């Protein structure tokens, strides 16, 4: 109720040191308005630990994602007839990404 | 329309209403003799022929003497057709 | 004194532009303990500020009814306000703009000239870049020399 | 209508009948250029002045041109 | 005519490379009007890097 | 065969854009059929008696209704507390409250507060009572008519002049210079010594009796005497009471300078003396150039002799003679560029030196004024500019004026333009450069870091002219100076004692806010005469288009074809000219405002502080005094600023509808219209009526001109509307 | 050598659509475009809309010789046929326009002498000074 | 590597390669020289 969400902090120079506003908390700093940290509380996020792993999770998975693409454009890229599985592409795209997602997040 | 929507909609609001109708006749009466003042110099002009695709004879409706009637009908019509919205809801 | 505006080193409102600014962030500092990270930085900031202030009157730039520090922009009591740094300008930009002269002059003689302005050849640039330091007698020179003008 | 003009530059490379959308322009023989032929413009009632013409010559500079003038019910591009 | 690949002034003000430098690429020998073709390194807005000229619209420099 | 009479090629399009272009082509007498030089000079003769029958007209018809609706007998009698009324209103689509609210002054129904100054100029001329008003609107009147008469008989056969009388141009200048300036202002000064000067000392002198009242005791005895001074001997005391005989003197031409101190505007005794002395130079001057007499200058060879040594200004003048004498375009360039700068002269000095007795105690009128002359001024300006490359096009000989200074202007045009460009880049970098970094200073706390320079080179100026406050000691202000010691005892008593009230206008107080904003008018003006004289000079022909000059002023484009080609005659140059203009004017007249604004208020330091940054525009300036305008009504109830807030957003709305046809173009309008046009004919009963003049998209250049009208028409409102509801 | 004979032959299948005639095409000129497809194979209508070409010959109706350009440049590259094309006047009339003179007007056929041809450089054009005082324009000279 | 090079040496990366340099110099500056209005 009575600390404003802060994400953001500025260094010392050229005056933008004025830009680290009365936030709460004892910490001097830019209120962000993107919502993360009701988004954390809603996952059952408790301590900063967490984020910072869930961070470097991320990172690798950028790196896997980066992987992946210059693999399927380099090493082995898909057939024309693959692309046109609409049918299959549907039905997995329905039931794995939403269902599983919706299932596993629902855990 | 301008009896009961008008600015004397909240009070004379019918013979406020009644001539106001009679108005937007006359001026179409100009709009349709100034119309008809520049379009029709030499002879009608209309799809001469029915469904069928026999030569029938040509409209009155586009003429010299054609619109002429026809804005005075706009006239005499609405002149008179005003005056009977407002001797059945009025008088 | 010039134009009759006050000297900053002395003039009231400047030296009461000094309290209020100070005096707004001892009201934030109130708001946490010494030992705490952001009373460093409120107290480090006015040190900051209370120092740029003295660093004025110390400057000797006049300070108007306002309280704000004007500038004198012509001849010698504010010399460094505008004449030297002037010069400062007018050098660097002319050593840019005479490493890009020389640059471009550099490439022109070589079949397809554009490639150079694209893929930037950095170890000739590099060379221009240090040639340039030493501009205006290079430039004076070249105006005498008549290679200045198409 | 419009006015279009062919000036004595052109080299006869064709472009310019080849992009008309109204058939305004021809090629006829003579004795100037290189290619043995010249653009004319006998159709000009027809022109909309839409200037494919001139963007399509290669001569500098341009050896068409189109003048826009006195504008008729073809030169308006109306179907109506 | 000029030789051919020899560096050659335009004189002809209507010109995209007027007062500019081209090389000629062939003077053709015959009763053509424009017989200098000259084909230069920078093209003009309509994407052409070449040109016919007069024998009174070059000068060899 | 149909209108336009004046064009085949029009009148045979069988759109509405017939219609568009025949209003459009209406004035322009060298592009109609069958035209000649002598229907052209005549026609425009012709035109110009309307013209004035129009003005004449209009100025008789404000005197009618302040004489018949205003308060012009209780304005005399009490100019400080009442509000000058301009006229009544008859709006039957008033409410009740509306008719109370609009009752204003001492009127019997609603009526609006005159913000001409026209009260103040007749009231110090000498205007009494309605009467006057009333004989001058029946005169006015009479010379509107002789005026449309005068028209009419020139335009007969026996009365038609000879294109030779016409290009007489000698004799035109010496009748103007000597009768049009130099009587007409030895007249003026007539009616200040006989008629405004008595009306002042309260002696109300009328047709009746004029020729019985002496305006001086020993009248017309110094005059053929040489005793001059006599004239000077006692003029009105500083307690004087204008319009009374309280303080009165009996001189009727002096050199006082400075104010009449309970008015606060310029010595009718100094304005006569003026209008008398300018009046002489006029009359002498005026008999300079040769006619029928044998004796005077001939400008040919006036031209053609100056042409200095060693060709550094080419064949000189050569041939400007001819040219300008056959190149009406050229001569409206000249009259429109002058008649600008004096435009923008007489704001910038009737505010600073009113003339008018109780004139500036109304800041509404002063605001009015000076921001209705210098937007005048600013379209004259791009007008003069207009009309500069229609010369380039249509008029100039290339050979006739072979080498001259004309010539060689067109030979380096690419310099000119290119250095104008640099002066633009370099203030508009600069200086808002120095701004922005002065709001980032302000928002990060420390408006001690701003960048102020103080405007010495000003402040050097009005040292030298006598206000003291700067303490340099130059020329009026130093004591131990030859300027000072000569004119101490003539005029600068009364001078030095008006310079130096900052509670007037003449010459204000200037600071670093000072210094920004002129940088700011200077981009204004250097970067609306690059576009103007870019495309006056680029008119004929450039390295995209050679052969611009055989199309003429105004073109769509040359096609997509080789780059593109949008926006590239003349024409268009004006029009981008135009915005310019607007903008520029706008960021003078808000500077004029302001600076004023925060004098009357009290209030000096608001400006000296706020000014220095942008958001103290926005905020102290826009934000604050618009709080009273958005406020003329709301759900809770209305005031009497009405009229002014429903015209604010009125111009906004025409404002927005001009970016409609600025950035929008034809092909997506023609074919929505392409499919209305099937629409309506296959609609029934609506088939029976069809259209004579097929309905098309309007033209790219008639898209360019109604964008340019909406918007000036939209700037210039919502201003005047903000202008005049604040200062009010 | 002869232009077209005007005969009536079936236009080829098409459900119908908005971007065809109207107003004009009754009391102003209409335009009519002839030739020989040889299979039925499918084309785009120039004012809208799929369409089937039938065998044999096949003619069109429009109200704009765009409308012919486009098609005929369409039938011309696309399908490597030849169509001819004329006018249409309400009291029954016709103009033959193309080709002209049996030839395409890209590549060159004697008997047509040249029209507004300007024999010179356009800069070699006189200021238009020297066109005022007519009803003449800067180019004719 | 002479193919990595002339990409690192493209007018896009030298420019950021340039500015993040001139830049860092005038924030770096503006520390232990810091709030400047002379020299
Ligand atoms: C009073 C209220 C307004 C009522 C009527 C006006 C509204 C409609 C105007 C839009 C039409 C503009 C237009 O027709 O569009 C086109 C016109 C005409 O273009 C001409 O179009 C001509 C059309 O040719 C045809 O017509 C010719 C003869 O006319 C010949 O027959 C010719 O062969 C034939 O081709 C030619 O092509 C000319 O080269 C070409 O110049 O453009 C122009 O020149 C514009 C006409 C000159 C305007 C003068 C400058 C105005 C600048 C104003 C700046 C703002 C002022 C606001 C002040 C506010 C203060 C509070
Ligand atoms: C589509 C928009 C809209 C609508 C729905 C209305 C509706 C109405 N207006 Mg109108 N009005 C409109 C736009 C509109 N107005 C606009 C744009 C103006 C110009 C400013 C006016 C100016 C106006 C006036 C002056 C008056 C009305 C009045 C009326 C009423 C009677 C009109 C009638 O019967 O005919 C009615 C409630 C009348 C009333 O009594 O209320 C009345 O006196 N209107
Ligand atoms: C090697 C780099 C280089 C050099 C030495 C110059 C030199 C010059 N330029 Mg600049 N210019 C450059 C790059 C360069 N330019 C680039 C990259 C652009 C595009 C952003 C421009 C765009 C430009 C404009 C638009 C103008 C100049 C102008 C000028 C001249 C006046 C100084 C000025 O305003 O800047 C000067 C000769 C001005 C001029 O010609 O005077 C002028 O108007 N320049
Ligand atoms: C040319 C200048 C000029 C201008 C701008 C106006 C403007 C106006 N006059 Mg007009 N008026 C003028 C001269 C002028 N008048 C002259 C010279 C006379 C004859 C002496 C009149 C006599 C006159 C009358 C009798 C009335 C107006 C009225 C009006 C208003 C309504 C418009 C109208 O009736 O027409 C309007 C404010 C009407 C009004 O005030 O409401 C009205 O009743 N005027
Ligand atoms: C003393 C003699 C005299 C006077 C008082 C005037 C006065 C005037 N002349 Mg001039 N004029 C004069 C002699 C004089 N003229 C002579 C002798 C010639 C021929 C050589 C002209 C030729 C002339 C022209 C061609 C025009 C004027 C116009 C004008 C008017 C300018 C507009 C305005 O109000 O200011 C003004 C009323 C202009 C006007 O508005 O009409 C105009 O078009 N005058
Ligand atoms: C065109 C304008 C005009 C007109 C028509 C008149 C007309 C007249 N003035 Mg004059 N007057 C004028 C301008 C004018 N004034 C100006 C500009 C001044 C200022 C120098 C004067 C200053 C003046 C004085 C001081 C006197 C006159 C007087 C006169 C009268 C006699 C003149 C005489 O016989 O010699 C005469 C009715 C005399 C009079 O009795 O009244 C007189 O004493 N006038
Ligand atoms: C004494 C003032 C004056 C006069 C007599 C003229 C006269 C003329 N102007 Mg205008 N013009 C003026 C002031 C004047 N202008 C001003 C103040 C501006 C700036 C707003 C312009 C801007 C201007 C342009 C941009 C153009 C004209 C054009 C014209 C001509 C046709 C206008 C038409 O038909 O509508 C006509 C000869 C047109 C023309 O044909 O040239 C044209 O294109 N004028
Ligand atoms: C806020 C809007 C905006 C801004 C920031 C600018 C900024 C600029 N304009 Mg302007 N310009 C604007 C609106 C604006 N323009 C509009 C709406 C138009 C009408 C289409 C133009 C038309 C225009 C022209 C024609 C020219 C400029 C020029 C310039 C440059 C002037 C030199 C300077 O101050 O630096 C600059 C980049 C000048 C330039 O580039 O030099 C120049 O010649 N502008
Ligand atoms: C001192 C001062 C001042 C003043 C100033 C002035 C007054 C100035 C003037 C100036 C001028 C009057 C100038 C002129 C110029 C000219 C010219 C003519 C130029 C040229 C240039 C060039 C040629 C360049 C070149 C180059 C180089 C060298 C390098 C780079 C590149 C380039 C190429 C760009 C003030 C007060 C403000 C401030 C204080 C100080
Ligand atoms: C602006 C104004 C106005 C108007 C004005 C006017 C427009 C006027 C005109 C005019 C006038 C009002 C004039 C008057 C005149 C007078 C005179 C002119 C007289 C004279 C007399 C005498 C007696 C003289 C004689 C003589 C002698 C003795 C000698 C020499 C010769 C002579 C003959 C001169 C008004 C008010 C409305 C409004 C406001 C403002
Ligand atoms: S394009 Fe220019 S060159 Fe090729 S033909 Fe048409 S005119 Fe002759
Ligand atoms: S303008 Fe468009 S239409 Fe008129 S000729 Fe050149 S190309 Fe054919
Ligand atoms: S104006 Fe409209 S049409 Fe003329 S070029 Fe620019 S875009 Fe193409």
């Amino acid at each position: 109720t009575h600390i404003k969400p802060s994400a953001q902090v500025v260094w010392p120079i050229v005056g933008q040191e004025i830009l680290n506003g009365d936030v709460g908390g004892g910490f001097q700093g830019i209120q962000i308005t993107s919502g993360f940290f009701q988004l954390w509380r809603a996952s059952g996020i408790t301590s900063e630990l967490q984020l910072y792993t869930t961070a470097i999770g991320g990172l690798v998975m950028a790196a896997a994602m980066f992987f992946a693409g210059w693999f399927h454009y380099h090493k082995a890229a898909p057939k024309l007839e693959w692309f046109q599985n609409v049918e299959s592409m549907l039905n997995h795209h329905l039931g794995g990404l939403l269902g599983l997602g919706s299932l596993a997040w629902a855990g | 329309p301008f009896i009961k929507l008008g600015p004397l909609r909240n009070v004379t609001a019918e013979i406020a209403g009644s001539l106001s109708a009679a108005g937007l006749v006359l001026i179409l009466a100009l709009c349709l003799s100034i119309y008809g003042s520049a379009q029709f110099q030499s002879t009608p002009s209309i799809g001469v022929k029915t469904l069928s695709g026999r030569s029938v004879a040509r409209d009155p409706l586009f003429s010299a003497d054609g619109w002429s009637e026809f804005a005075a009908g706009f006239l005499v019509g609405g002149e008179a057709g005003v005056a009977w919205a407002y001797v059945c809801t009025q008088i | 004194d010039i134009a009759g505006l006050t000297p900053c080193s002395e003039s009231k409102a400047y030296a009461k532009l000094e309290k209020k600014e100070l005096k707004t962030l001892e009201k934030r500092l109130k708001q946490y303990e010494a030992d705490s990270a952001p009373a460093v930085a409120l107290k480090a900031t006015m040190e900051r500020t209370k120092a740029r202030f003295a660093n004025y009157a110390k400057a000797g730039l006049l300070c108007g009814n306002d309280g704000l520090p004007h500038l004198i922009a012509d001849p010698y009591g504010h010399a460094g306000e505008v004449f030297i740094p002037t010069f400062g300008f007018l050098y660097v930009a002319g050593y840019i703009g005479y490493v890009g002269r020389q640059y471009l002059i550099a490439v022109k003689g070589e079949a397809k000239p554009t490639d150079k302005e694209i893929i930037i050849d950095v170890p000739l640039a590099t060379k221009l870049a240090w040639q340039g330091a030493g501009w205006p007698l290079a430039a004076v020179q070249e105006l005498q020399r008549g290679t200045l003008l198409e | 209508a419009h006015i279009v003009k062919i000036y004595d530059t052109c080299i006869g490379c064709t472009q310019c009948v080849r992009a008309c959308p109204l058939d305004v322009l021809e090629m006829v023989p003579w004795d100037g250029c290189k290619a043995s032929q010249m653009a004319s413009a006998p159709r000009t009632e027809d022109c909309v002045g839409c200037k494919r013409c001139e963007t399509a010559c290669p001569t500098d500079f341009l050896s068409v041109r189109v003048y826009l003038g006195s504008e008729s019910t073809r030169s308006m591009g109306l179907s109506y | 005519g000029p030789k051919r690949g020899s560096l050659v002034k335009i004189l002809r003000p209507e010109s995209y490379w007027f007062n500019q430098v081209g090389k000629v690429v062939s003077v053709d020998q015959s009763g053509v009007r424009y017989p200098v073709v000259v084909r230069f390194e920078n093209q003009n807005y309509a994407g052409v890097t070449t040109n016919n000229y007069a024998l009174d619209e070059v000068v060899a420099a | 065969k149909l209108f336009p009479k004046f064009s085949q090629g029009l009148a045979q399009d069988p759109t509405t854009r017939r219609i568009w272009y025949g209003l459009a082509m209406a004035h322009d007498f060298e592009s109609h059929d069958g035209m000649t030089e002598e229907n052209l000079y005549q026609k425009i003769f012709a035109s110009h008696f309307g013209q004035l029958s129009i003005i004449f007209l209009w100025t008789s018809g404000n005197l009618f209704h302040v004489a018949w609706q205003g308060n012009f007998e209780q304005w005399v009698t009490d100019p400080v507390h009442i509000r000058p009324i301009a006229h009544a209103i008859w709006d039957p689509h008033f409410g009740q409250p509306a008719v109370e609210a609009f009752t204003r002054g001492g009127a019997s129904g609603p009526v609006n507060i005159s913000t001409s100054g026209v009260y103040q100029w007749w009231y110090t001329i000498g205007m009494r009572t309605n009467q006057d008003l009333y004989v001058g609107s029946v005169f006015l009147a009479l010379v509107s008519a002789i005026f449309l008469f005068a028209g009419w008989l020139h335009l007969q056969p026996n009365f038609q002049p000879s294109l030779s009388w016409f290009k007489d141009a000698e004799s035109r200048l010496n009748h103007h210079l000597s009768g049009l300036f130099g009587v007409s202002s030895l007249a003026w000064t007539g009616h200040l010594v006989h008629v405004a000067i008595p009306e002042s000392r309260g002696q109300h002198v009328g047709w009746d009796n004029f020729l019985s009242v002496l305006p001086h005791p020993q009248g017309l005895t110094p005059f053929f005497t040489g005793n001059w001074a006599a004239y000077a001997q006692s003029p009105d005391t500083a307690s004087h009471v204008f319009g009374t005989a309280q303080g009165s003197g009996q001189a009727i031409l002096t050199f006082l300078g400075g104010f009449h101190p309970q008015t606060q505007s310029l010595w009718l005794t100094d304005m006569a003396h003026h209008h008398l002395a300018i009046a002489v130079i006029f009359i002498v001057a005026g008999h300079m150039y040769r006619t029928n007499f044998g004796i005077g200058h001939r400008m040919q060879a006036i031209l053609e002799a100056h042409t200095p040594p060693s060709g550094s200004l080419g064949a000189g003048h050569k041939g400007l003679f001819d040219t300008v004498n056959n190149s009406l375009h050229f001569q409206l360039g000249l009259a429109l560029a002058s008649v600008g700068t004096i435009t923008s002269l007489v704001a910038q000095h009737m505010y600073s030196l009113p003339p008018y007795a109780f004139q500036a105690i109304d800041f509404t009128t002063q605001a009015a004024l000076y921001t209705h002359h210098q937007y005048i001024a600013g379209f004259i300006m791009c007008g003069a500019f207009a009309h500069g490359a229609i010369f380039f096009i249509r008029d100039y000989d290339p050979e006739q004026n072979k080498g001259n200074v004309l010539a060689r202007m067109l030979d380096h045009k690419e310099a000119l333009i290119s250095h104008l460009s640099w002066v633009s880049l370099f203030l508009g970098f600069h200086t808002l450069g120095l701004y922005v970094h002065n709001d980032v200073m302000q928002a990060f706390g420390t408006p001690e870091k701003q960048i102020l320079i103080e405007p010495v080179f000003a402040q050097w100026i009005q040292a030298a002219h006598g206000k003291a406050l700067y303490g340099f000691d130059f020329l009026l202000s130093s004591k131990t100076s030859a300027a000072f010691a000569n004119g101490q005892s003539l005029w600068l008593p009364g001078w030095l004692d008006a310079i130096n009230n900052n509670q007037n206008s003449l010459f204000l107080t200037i600071g670093p806010g000072d210094f920004l904003v002129h940088h700011a008018i200077a981009l204004g003006l250097h970067t609306t005469t690059l576009i103007l004289v870019k495309g006056a000079l680029d008119a004929r022909g450039s390295k995209l288009m050679p052969d611009k000059k055989d199309f003429g002023y105004s073109f769509p484009c040359d096609g997509p074809g080789r780059g593109g080609t949008c926006d590239i005659s003349a024409y268009d140059a004006f029009y981008l000219a135009v915005f310019w203009m607007l903008n520029t004017i706008g960021w003078v007249t808000f500077y004029w405002h302001w600076k004023h604004l925060t004098l009357w208020q009290g209030n000096v330091a608001q400006f000296d502080e706020s000014s220095t940054y942008l958001m103290g525009w926005l905020r102290d300036y826009l934000w604050l005094n618009s709080s009273q305008l958005i406020n003329g009504y709301n759900p809770f109830g209305m005031n009497s600023l009405s009229v002014w807030a429903w015209t604010f957003l009125f111009g906004h709305l025409i404002y927005a509808t001009g970016f409609m046809f600025l950035i929008s173009w034809r092909g997506y309008w023609q074919e929505l219209i392409e499919t209305l046009v099937w629409a309506h004919e296959k609609t029934p009963l609506a088939n029976l009526v069809y259209w004579k003049d097929k309905p098309v998209a309007l033209s790219i250049v008639q898209a360019r001109l109604v964008g340019l009208a909406h918007f000036s028409v939209g700037y210039i409102f919502t201003y005047a509307a903000f202008l005049i509801a604040s200062t009010s | 050598t002869v232009p077209t004979l005007n005969p009536d032959t079936p236009s080829p299948i098409f459900g119908g659509s908005t971007g065809g005639l109207l107003r004009k095409a009754q009391t102003e000129e209409f335009y009519v475009i002839t030739w020989e497809a040889k299979k039925e194979q499918i084309f785009e209508m120039p004012t809208g809309g799929a369409a089937i070409m039938r065998q044999g010959p096949n003619l069109l109706k429009f109200g704009k010789k765009e409308q012919c350009l486009a098609l005929t440049t369409q039938l011309r590259n696309k399908f490597k046929l030849t169509p001819c094309f004329y006018r249409v006047f309400p009291d029954g009339k016709v103009q033959y326009l193309h080709p002209a003179d049996g030839v395409y007007p890209e590549k060159v056929n004697a008997g047509r002498v040249g029209a507004n041809q300007n024999m010179r450089r356009i800069g070699q054009n006189v200021n238009p000074i020297k066109v005022k005082f007519s009803g003449r324009m800067m180019s004719p000279a | 590597m002479k193919d990595f090079t002339t990409y690192l040496s493209t007018a896009p990366v030298i420019a950021t390669i340039w500015f993040t340099f001139t830049a860092g110099l005038l924030i770096e500056i503006n520390r232990y020289f810091p709030d400047p209005l002379v020299f």
